[PDB]
């Protein structure tokens, strides 16, 4: 059959994808593009309205001396110019981040123990349901105790709410179902039994604060906002004095002793509080993506949907804005989720390992790393040499390094069932690619690449960690594009080949199995395409409180 | 001596030990037992070998609810604890005959580790204690079982947690009384970021010892912060002596006189009468049926009022056997004594202000928690320069079981290990003995 | 002890609420069962719940301070810590928020008192709380029109009075009976209906409210005219200021 | 004439403002309110669409047993319910913070030294204008060097741009005036001469990044985004290699050596990066507010426009959401900017000081503190005693404590010309108030108040600082409502009475003297009223990229 | 050139006593040399140690 990227290449260029020559300079520059023409026109309108020059195609060098390409969003039939995948221009990408930033997981286990021991009161499915009706009024910013309170407009905060989950089916049955993330409905039977065993009789809240508040403020607001309104709803639903010594134990539990933040705080050179992208470990990003519970008979689809989630968040929004900004890093990320290119390479690797070893059957050792990562690295590089249009599409070396090494690393982990040997395969792919083509990425691309082999199996203080615990603050990874989202995919890969329900934290996996989110985490690449087409409806807008 | 003052020193049963000790013999700058406690705090680590083994066997590493399926490793660490600890000790020590200590507890489930003082004299700060301890135990476990290169990173995750993706050792199975340097609210604060429940656990809930350990740590931080330099030094030293060391048996005698039936107000009346009897205050002016008191020695007035504040805590929270009201005692002991006298309260209003915010943040939705989870580096309780937190430690020592976040809930690993160390558990004894020893060198 | 400077009736009233030798005037009689019902923590005939075992069952380690300090009775039993909370109108209620916390830590043992503008609370062991609560409810600490027992929804200290002279209550826990001139408590302090209302007696008249109040106001005694109390506040300000500097 | 608050009291209540008695319980609860009725309807629609209960007026206690009041925005004739002043429901309040968060001041002095001394190229007003045309293309997110760049849609980022200012009039007049903040046009003559003397021959950029980016990301993105696009425009406009060793000097200068953040980063318990509200010192907040250059004849109006700016940002958005959340702290802040109440009390104090001393003529000592702060505290408190409707309006003791003490501390500083004795007067006010009424604020209100007198003139490490340098991270101020925006007013007060052009940073003062900002900093209370009326048009919305 | 005594560090957790003890000794020596008043001394503190502890 055709390689999986052939249809996209045939859409981009008039030539067949094998052809070695083309003609340039005759497309009229920016005038070849619908989207650049929209931007030229809008720049002139902006600059006149405000009295300061702004977008002008004649400043600097003239874009479009070659074809400005469409991109196919992988797994879709949607083709868009790359500007429609820039996070500023894509409301689905912005919403994906807002839905992670505004979520926290908050136990009720300590809180129910303070109620039974210090207060001497009962907790039952009934009192939990009453509490959940109360906190679903309070959480978006409405009052339950004081007179003369002024409140948030419910329709500005319609995306904020609180659900619960538990491994105990007979409570999950007894609590009103509007408030419950039902594990048995959301997960196939084997994954549901794993997840229920991990949670056991614990009961956990999934709290989503309003997108408009997250956008006004920051990620470190989320667990505070959540705990204020859990605290008011525990006082209202359980009949406390409205502010007694026991009220402090609910605050400490909701803010510190039973909270799970999506990201941990950062060191001062990159100072940020909790629930910012740099604090989200790679294992959590794979568990936030919900492809694992829908596409479980296809470990390549599950792993590549995690790569798309992480390349967009960590390279476009995090490295390309929070840690830099400007035009940013759209296409360093799009290489990992367009034109079915990473998909072709990773399906080759999966077939190679299923035929040679069987998934999860290969020895977990350096012999397996050398075999699989070298075979898949040579396959992916051969495609750029056989298809000139593929090399002109992924024109930057860094884009090619990340795609070829992601396929090599994921394939290695599909063989071993262990993410650490998949990570060693990622670094070996970089070293082979650098020698094959006498180039790799941009000036700084392989800082982590050259520390990489030596730090995969180190045990020292700031070196040693399983890949699932690493993230954008692991020291070697803290600066550079074209790695972080691919590492999230390698973290997912052995767990998708094993059939595991989660990669690192089962509470995080269950917390995003929820159709009341704005973004659909079961189909991340489909959502990116809907946002690119201007068809996604985000939360957070101010239209209701601004003129027509 | 720079100061003429002398004090009499007692044991925790109210008996005189040493009379007429120059005030500077209790200074953290001079007293060698304060030096030994502070260096001990810097270099001591608790290792939970059972916890390490269970994290490995279940693959539950990297923080709450985290697990990596397929990474499980079943290692007989507690069954081979002696060999593992000896191998760690040979990497931790500098020489054969230094002051490194590695001691098994609980049948090998825990280890007390004291990293050699010498690694600190060539270090900027105190993080060598957990980081040298953690690597020596990770390497000793790998070497005991010949753990492979492919699996050894799970041992590291089980010992030190999610660090360095997290800034803290998130999920670690080692513990220290200090916390990481990045969490300081300001430079010089590290001896203040020691949870009140860890001081009460170390001292086995002995009220006077918990108050003395807390005061030695708070007032030694005042020197490191520069607060006890120049004009303020004598104030700080008299606070240490009278509020934390029971100087002159003042605290003890107030508690003895008010323990059966007294209140915060009855303690205040006795302390004002004692200050007057000693010549610390005198009537400056008569208003209408109201005496306005003055003092020619504000540092000494402050110290006597500080001893009364500690005694008032012990009477009020001791009577309830419930620590929560320490926030109230810290506020109203100071508010009442200023309208009783016309003189400024302890720390010139800063205890009262710390107590206002502490009361709010131990009875509200916004933050804080029970008394035991505060410390001198907590934003709510950093404001008084050593005169508030020791009272919170005395109150939690006196709590009979009212707290969910008790020292048994938050500090069990710290209790098992750090109460083994005699100068942590019983500091009042050692700092008194040392002050007597150097009394003629001041 | 002196307690408070000043030469007004307000000043003397502040000293009398603090002085444990001053006998608080008793204004009304309330049964033990009705104090339990108003508190709302347990039903009459329910045993005291425990938060920990009795102190005798604990056998704790030798500590000179524990041995010197007698526990209150509810602490020996292991009782829960529970509360009672009051709101005081700025229209001349007899007690006011700081006057309560200051007086409570002069009069009562083992007490956690908190002051706010619209509420004031004491938390202690349950059986001792019921003994203290009788005195707070029966004496001139309390007036049934200008003070309210309120564990939540406390608004009213700063509101205008209604046409009966009653402070506002969002939850209407205290109802003035025009036929008797007396107030009934119809709900407990957290707002649940009582099976049978509790008589709280007649509101103090205007002359007696002025005799007994501890708030300073231009239409009663103004603080600025109690020049000896302002002198001591200003002295405390200046001495704290100079102390913090040098 | 009547006290300034009388008209508002007559609008709120049917009784005369002096009347001691009223009627409660007969207003139909929430049904008395147009805004609560809009919220009940919207809660029914939100819950029906999403399948989870949300706002319900019958959960917890029933609002509106008393009158739910309108509030006059002070200095305006606009009366709104207090919900319209919640920051979630007020687009002008969100934009005010977005305009601060997304601004950074960046010198060109080191940069021009690098060009002259290291690249050996000349800098003139013409080369500065060419660089400014280039950076106003690049700063919103458009390309100047590489081929096949994908860019931000110009109309989504129309609020981003770069201007400059200098104290040398003849250099200012040579740069193209579309890019120049003209000091002589924006400031009265004496303040213009003070500011231009401070700046001298220095040349400074004021960079504003896009509001849509600041909402997606955080404050610490601002100086990075600014530096990336300064760096690209220095490459393009001065003809560097696109990435040579000297490129790193422009990065270090724009990101560290000549950058002025609006806020500095915070310690880990409240971890946040730069340009968050807690890092903004009180003297910078007074300088951001532009009332000083318009209402300089009236020091009361200038001081109380700074109090409105700070009470909204520090109590409503910072303490009420970043540091807590929920229903939050609208009316803790509205007390300082509604009903003309603080205005009445502070005009009284100004007139008192003019009569007794003359502005700025009193001795800067404790005798002045004791005289003026006591007199003004007793005036304010007498108003609540003489007018029962005024006390029912400012029903919380914290609200009254912050209003009375702000008038007392501003009036002390009008007498001494020095903010530190102003601050001692604020604390004495709280101590007198507490003894007058036997109450002050909420449970934790006077933590800083009781530490306050001793720390005014302390010189110790974490105690001693001039008030202009303190801010929300000064240790005793880090937690509590009803102080920080009033301290910004006390920091403005002596400088408005002296006729000083700025309070603490002359560059921050000039940087907000710009009618290209979206919020109008010269009339902060007017803009709050416009947002309450749903008449303010914010930047950052996604309407262009979402369904019609 | 200031070298704070070694003994202050053997009773400290870390190294901030060097700037903190130096700064306060110079701030107090300058206030004492000129008899700077309570009202003005906070400016000496600002000129020695800056915007700490707001920063
Ligand atoms: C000025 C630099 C040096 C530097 O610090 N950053 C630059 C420029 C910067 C700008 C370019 C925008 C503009 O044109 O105004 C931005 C978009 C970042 C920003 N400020 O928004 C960017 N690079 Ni660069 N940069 C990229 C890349 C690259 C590749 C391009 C090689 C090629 O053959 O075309 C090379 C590095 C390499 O050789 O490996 C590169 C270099 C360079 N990169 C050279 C300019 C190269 C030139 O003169 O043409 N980037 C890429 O390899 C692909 C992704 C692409 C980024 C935009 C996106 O992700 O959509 C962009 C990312
Ligand atoms: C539960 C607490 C304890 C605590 O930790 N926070 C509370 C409640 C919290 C809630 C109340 C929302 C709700 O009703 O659901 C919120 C809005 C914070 C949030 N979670 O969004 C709040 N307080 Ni409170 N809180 C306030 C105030 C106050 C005043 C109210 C006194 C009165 O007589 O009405 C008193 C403190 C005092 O007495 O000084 C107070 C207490 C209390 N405050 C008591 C409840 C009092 C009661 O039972 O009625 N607040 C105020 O004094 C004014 C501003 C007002 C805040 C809302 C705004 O700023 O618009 C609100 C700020
Ligand atoms: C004390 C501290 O909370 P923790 O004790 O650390 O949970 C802190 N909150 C606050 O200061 C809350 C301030 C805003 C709400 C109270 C305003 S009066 C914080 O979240 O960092
Ligand atoms: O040319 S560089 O490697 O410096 C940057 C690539 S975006
Ligand atoms: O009642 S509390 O003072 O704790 C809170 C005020 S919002
Ligand atoms: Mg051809
Ligand atoms: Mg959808
Ligand atoms: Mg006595
Ligand atoms: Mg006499
Ligand atoms: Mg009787
Ligand atoms: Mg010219
Ligand atoms: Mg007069
Ligand atoms: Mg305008
Ligand atoms: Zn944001």
């Amino acid at each position: 059959a055709d390689k999986l990227f052939i249809n996209a290449l045939k859409k981009k260029f008039e030539e067949s994808p094998e052809e070695k020559k083309t003609t340039f300079y005759t497309l009229g520059g920016w005038k070849q593009s619908e989207r650049k023409t929209e931007f030229v026109n809008a720049g002139k309108e902006v600059a006149a309205k405000r009295g300061i020059p702004q977008y002008n195609p004649d400043i600097g060098t003239p874009l479009g001396q070659r074809v400005l390409m469409p991109y196919q969003v992988s797994t879709t039939d949607t083709y868009v110019e790359g500007d429609d995948l820039h996070f500023v221009n894509n409301a689905a990408m912005q919403q994906m981040w807002d839905d992670i930033r505004r979520t926290v997981i908050v136990g009720l286990n300590h809180a129910h123990a303070v109620i039974e021991k210090r207060l001497g009161k009962e907790v039952t499915p009934e009192t939990i349901t009453h509490y959940l009706e109360t906190v679903n009024h309070a959480m978006p910013g409405a009052a339950v105790v004081q007179e003369h309170m002024v409140e948030t407009h419910p329709a500005l905060v319609a995306d904020s709410y609180v659900k619960v989950f538990t491994g105990n089916d007979e409570i999950a049955d007894e609590i009103d179902p509007a408030f419950v993330i039902d594990i048995n409905k959301q997960f196939p039977e084997d994954q549901a039994e794993t997840l229920k065993a991990e949670v056991g009789d614990g009961i956990w809240q999934v709290v989503r604060i309003p997108t408009i508040v997250s956008r006004t403020c920051d990620g470190a607001t989320t667990s505070r906002w959540s705990a204020m309104q859990i605290g008011m709803s525990m006082i209202s639903a359980y009949k406390q004095a409205a502010g007694e010594a026991a009220t402090g134990d609910f605050a400490y539990a909701a803010k510190h002793a039973e909270v799970i933040h999506m990201g941990t705080y950062l060191p001062v050179r990159r100072a940020r509080g909790e629930n910012e992208p740099g604090g989200v470990p790679f294992g959590y990003l794979a568990d936030i993506c919900q492809s694992s519970r829908v596409n479980y008979e296809d470990p390549v689809r599950v792993s590549l949907d995690v790569v798309a989630t992480g390349a967009m968040l960590y390279d476009q929004i995090w490295l390309g804005s929070y840690m830099s900004g400007g035009v940013g890093f759209t296409q360093y990320a799009t290489a990992a989720y367009t034109d079915n290119i990473l998909d072709d390479f990773t399906y080759f690797g999966k077939e190679y390992v299923e035929d040679k070893y069987g998934l999860c059957e290969a020895p977990n050792n350096m012999d397996t790393v050398l075999d699989v990562a070298t075979e898949v690295t040579f396959y992916g590089l051969e495609q750029y040499e056989e298809y000139p249009a593929l090399l002109e599409d992924q024109f930057g070396g860094s884009q090619r390094a990340a795609v070829v090494a992601a396929a090599a690393g994921c394939s290695t982990a599909f063989a071993t069932g262990n993410a650490q040997t998949g990570l060693s395969g990622w670094y070996l792919s970089m070293y082979l690619h650098k020698e094959q083509h006498s180039r790799l990425g941009f000036y700084g691309y392989d800082l982590q690449d050259q520390c990489g082999a030596s730090n995969v199996f180190s045990i020292r203080g700031d070196e040693g960690l399983p890949l699932e615990l690493r993230g954008p603050n692991y020291p070697n990874y803290a600066m550079n594009v074209g790695h972080q989202g691919e590492y999230a995919g390698i973290s997912q890969a052995p767990h998708a080949a094993r059939g595991d329900a989660f990669v690192f934290n089962p509470l995080v996996k269950i917390a995003f199995a929820d159709d009341n989110l704005v973004f659909d985490f079961t189909n991340v690449r489909g959502e990116f395409a809907k946002g690119a087409l201007r068809e996604f409806e985000p939360a957070g807008e101010r239209a209701l409180i601004t003129p027509a | 001596a720079k100061f003429e003052d002398k004090v009499d020193l007692y044991d925790d049963r109210g008996n005189l030990v040493e009379e007429q000790v120059p005030l500077e013999a209790l200074s953290p700058l001079r007293n060698p037992a304060i030096k030994s406690i502070v260096q001990g705090i810097k270099r001591t680590v608790a290792v939970n070998l059972e916890g390490i083994e269970n994290a490995l066997k279940t693959a539950k590493v990297g923080g709450p609810a985290c697990k990596i399926m397929g990474r499980e490793l079943d290692l007989d660490i507690v069954g081979n604890a002696e060999s593992i600890a000896a191998a760690a000790k040979e990497m931790i020590q500098v020489t054969e005959d230094d002051d490194t200590n590695v001691e098994l507890l609980g049948g090998g489930k825990r280890a007390l580790v004291q990293v050699p003082s010498a690694r600190f004299d060539v270090a900027a700060e105190y993080s060598a204690a957990p980081l040298v301890t953690a690597t020596a135990f990770v390497q000793a476990i790998i070497n005991e079982f010949d753990v492979s290169m492919y699996d050894a990173n799970m041992v590291k995750a089980a010992v030190l947690g999610r660090y360095p993706q997290s800034v803290e050792y998130m999920g670690a199975n080692i513990a220290t009384m200090l916390d990481i340097p990045q969490k300081l609210e300001g430079p010089g604060y590290a001896l203040r970021n020691i949870m009140v429940n860890h001081v009460v656990a170390a001292t086995l809930k002995n009220t006077l010892q918990a108050a003395a350990l807390s005061t030695i740590l708070e007032q030694t931080a005042m020197f490191e912060m520069g607060d006890a330099v120049g004009a303020f030094e004598r104030m700080h030293l008299l606070g240490l002596a009278y509020q934390g060391m029971n100087a002159d048996n003042l605290v003890f005698d107030l508690v003895k006189a008010n323990g059966k039936e007294g209140t915060v107000g009855s303690v205040i009346a006795d302390l004002v009468e004692r200050a007057l009897e000693d010549g610390v205050i005198k009537v400056e002016k008569e208003l209408t049926d109201y005496k306005v008191y003055g003092t020619d020695d504000l540092a000494m007035w402050n110290a006597y009022a500080a001893a009364g504040l500690m005694a008032a805590t012990m009477v009020n929270q001791g009577a309830a056997r419930a620590a929560q009201g320490v926030s109230s005692t810290l506020l109203y002991y100071n508010d009442l004594i200023e309208f009783e006298t016309g003189l400024p309260s302890v720390d010139f209003g800063k205890v009262e202000g710390t107590a206002v915010g502490f009361s709010f943040f131990s009875h509200s939705i916004y933050g804080g928690g029970g008394p035991g989870i505060f410390n001198g580096n907590h934003i709510v309780t950093r404001h008084s320069k050593g005169f508030a937190i020791p009272c919170v430690a005395a109150a939690m020592a006196l709590d009979a079981g009212t707290q969910m976040f008790s020292p048994e809930a938050t500090s069990g690993l710290i209790k098992e290990v750090f109460s083994q160390v005699d100068e942590f558990r019983e500091p009042l004894k050692y700092v008194v003995e040392a002050a007597a020893e150097i009394k003629n060198e001041i | 002890a002196q307690y408070y400077p000043g030469t007004t009736k307000v000043a003397q009233n502040r000293r009398n609420f603090c002085n444990p030798e001053y006998e608080l005037e008793k204004l009304r009689e309330i049964s033990d069962e009705d104090v339990v019902k108003i508190l709302g923590h347990r039903a009459p005939g329910e045993e005291y719940p425990s938060v920990h075992p009795p102190l005798e069952e604990m056998d704790e380690p030798e500590d000179a301070i524990r041995e010197m300090v007698e526990p209150i009775d509810g602490a020996k039993a292991g009782d829960r810590v529970r509360y009672i909370q009051f709101t005081d109108s700025m229209y001349f209620a007899p007690a006011q928020p700081y006057v309560r916390s200051r007086a409570y830590l002069c009069r009562y043992r083992g007490a956690d008192a908190g002051t706010l503008s619209g509420r004031q609370i004491i938390e202690t062991r349950e059986r001792d709380l019921e003994k203290i609560s009788k005195e707070l409810l029966e004496t001139e600490f309390f007036d049934p029109a200008r003070s309210g027992v309120r564990g939540k929804s406390v608004h009213g200290h700063s509101l205008r009075l209604d046409e009966d002279g009653m402070m506002f209550d969002m939850l209407r826990r205290q109802i003035y009976n025009k036929d008797t001139g007396r107030v009934e408590m119809v709900k407990n302090q957290i707002g649940d209906e009582l099976d049978e209302p509790v008589d709280l007696g007649e509101p103090l008249d205007e002359e007696t409210l002025m005799e007994k109040t501890t708030i300073y106001r231009v239409d009663g005694e103004a603080y600025r005219d109690d020049v000896e109390a302002v002198e001591i506040m200003q002295r405390i300000h200046v001495l704290r200021s100079q102390g913090g500097f040098n």
